[PDB]
RNA sequence: UAUGAAGAAGGCCUUCGGGUUGUAAAGUACUUUCAGCGGGGAGGAAGGGAGUAAAGUUAAUACCUUUGCUCAUUGACGUUACCCGCAGAAGAAGCACCGGCUAACUCCGUGCCAGCAGCCGCGGUAAUACGGAGGGUGCAAGCGUUAAUCGGAAUUACUGGGC
């Protein structure tokens, strides 16, 4: 239910870095960009029409770590959810609990902000939830849990967290150790890279 | 075409044909071997296709293939045969089930291991 | 014990009588610095365009505290020396990106020092 | 989980220079979900019973029955939902595929042999198709095969076909 294998493998396969790593110590250092993994991957694979699809749908499910079948359901329900789905879909993959403490900065990473959630370390409104994928609703007010605070590695994510654009939907707190998920994002906000008509096809075929 | 004659005779649905009657809309079914033996292949190509005869608990009487390297097949075998033809044997539509019943697992598979019913390597 | 960073971003203030480089990543947080007056120039060496290219040779520092390797080039100032530092930069192994000038223009604001009479 | 580059060794390839595995590891900080253990702890529970006092109910308001109350109540699940402490990364990743369709490749072995094969088809001595190795792709506590239904199939066409 988790990737445990190399993470810059993945990384540069699909190839644009996206939200990988700590985020402090240089990715092309520690790796080598520009380079498919693989004994042969020092050539130019001349990508299919399928090919770019796959890529597209491979690249966001590991931007937020959601399996086939969980993100096959987050489409059904973006396809049932008025709007355009492909917005919906990216709003739903945001929404996501562990997603979101690691955009509010309690995490160095999305997979350890998402243990975090799972090590029972994250309150929401005043009661306990350890579920990564727990869908946090506008107004919520997220706040670390006592003996939680006490862990020495939240407290460096909060110090990166200011490298990275603070999302405007996000009210982070310092000190205050909190969060209100003030309202859903947008496409603008998100990755202009990610082109969300590619994923509604995909699916749809 | 014309709607009047469509409305005397309506659109008869065809009722589509299985490539592996024997079964009878089953996934598998155990049989006896019959017969062991060995075949060849059609025209492109040349070989010693390994088949066996085998008798069904309904009563069908088929021809089934191993798709396995070897086999401790002989007289009064049980095994389990799924479907699956062999396109370069004509009258055979069924697959020996390696790695169950009485049909041991292929020796020194590595690759595709869940498809001949071999355990996994220990390390 | 400090942070690594890559993608920076280098103001240059092109001064008529010395030029100061900075190089800084994207939200401002100073990275390195090199002056032409610190790097043994004095008086008229000061401003001559050279040293300034030679200041630049200093901020070749910080390589491995950050991999900055592009970079972002801001200009301001119309002080000699606004074209001298740009080609060390490339010299020195950076990847210049975009290159604008961000000399303070007012639109009649405030009101100037008077002349020099001399 | 993060740090972690004589890109460790080892593996394989090799244009013998290298690359590849792979920051993967080791190591170094960090955390302990659940599973380990311990200690608490809802909710499901409404009930009737025993009493009381009043009211309706009477010849007698005895009989009741209606209120209110008072005492004591009941949980199969159940060592419950949940909460709290304990310790230490410790106890938890496979499966299929990589010739085209169709994402993902070489080396070795084999030599129309053995074999694979949904379709196209491979193999006859330099096999990206078989077998093994490395590597890579997909899915994941599941992955594959098989059987079955619809779709694609405008291929029984009323929508929606032809002679
Ligand atoms: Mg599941
Ligand atoms: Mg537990
Ligand atoms: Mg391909
Ligand atoms: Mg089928
Ligand atoms: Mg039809
Ligand atoms: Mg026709």
């Amino acid at each position: 239910a988790r990737y445990l294998g190399p993470k810059l493998k993945l990384s540069r396969r699909e190839g644009t870095d996206l939200f990988l790593k700590s985020g402090v110590r240089a990715i092309d250092t520690k790796c080598k960009i520009e380079q498919a993994p693989g004994q042969h991957g020092a050539r130019k694979p001349r990508l299919s029409d399928y090919g770019v699809q796959l890529r597209e749908k491979q690249k966001v499910r590991r931007i937020y770590g959601v399996l086939e079948r969980q993100f096959r359901n987050y489409y059904k329900e973006a396809a049932r959810l008025k709007g355009n789905t492909g917005e919906n879909l990216l709003a739903l993959l945001e929404g996501r609990l562990d997603n979101v403490v690691y955009r509010m900065g309690f995490g160095a990473t999305r997979a350890e902000a998402r243990q975090l959630v799972s090590h029972k370390a994250i309150m929401v409104n005043g009661r306990v939830v350890n579920i990564a994928s727990y869908q946090v609703s506008p107004n919520d007010v997220v706040s670390i849990r006592e003996k939680a605070k006490k862990q020495s590695r939240v407290k460096a994510a909060l110090e990166l967290a200011e490298q990275r654009e603070k999302p405007t939907w996000l009210e982070v707190d310092a000190g205050k150790m909190e969060g209100t998920f003030k309202r859903k994002p947008e496409r603008s906000d998100l990755s202009a890279d990610i082109n969300e008509h590619l994923i509604v096809e995909l699916y749809s075929k | 075409a014309t709607v009047n004659q469509l409305v005397r005779k309506p659109r008869a649905r065809k009722v589509a044909k299985s490539n592996v009657p024997a079964l009878e809309a089953c996934p598998q079914k155990r049989g006896v071997c019959t017969r062991v033996y060995t075949t060849t292949p059609k025209k492109p190509n040349s070989a010693l296709r390994k088949v066996c005869r085998v008798r069904l608990t309904n009563g069908f009487e088929v021809t089934s293939y191993i798709g396995g390297e070897g086999h401790n097949l002989q007289e009064h075998s049980v095994i389990l045969i799924r479907g699956g033809r062999v396109k370069d044997l004509p009258g055979v539509r069924y697959h020996t089930v390696r790695g169950a019943l009485d049909c041991s697992g292929v020796k020194d598979r590595k690759q595709a291991r869940s498809k001949y019913g071999v355990k996994r390597p220990k390390a | 014990v400090r942070k690594q960073v890559s993608d920076g971003v280098a103001h240059i203030h092109a001064s008529f009588n010395n030029t100061i480089v900075t190089i800084t990543d994207r939200q401002g947080n100073a990275l390195g610095w090199a002056t032409a007056g610190g790097s043994g120039f004095r008086g008229s060496r000061k401003s001559t365009p050279f040293a300034a290219q030679v200041a630049a040779e200093r901020c070749a520092d910080a390589v491995k505290e950050y991999g900055i390797k592009n970079l972002e080039v801001m200009v301001k100032g119309p002080g000699p020396g606004r074209e001298s530092t740009i080609r060390a930069l490339n010299a020195a192994g950076f990847r210049i990106t975009n290159i604008t000038d961000v000399t303070p223009i007012p639109h009649n604001g405030c009101r100037p020092p008077k002349k020099r009479r001399v």
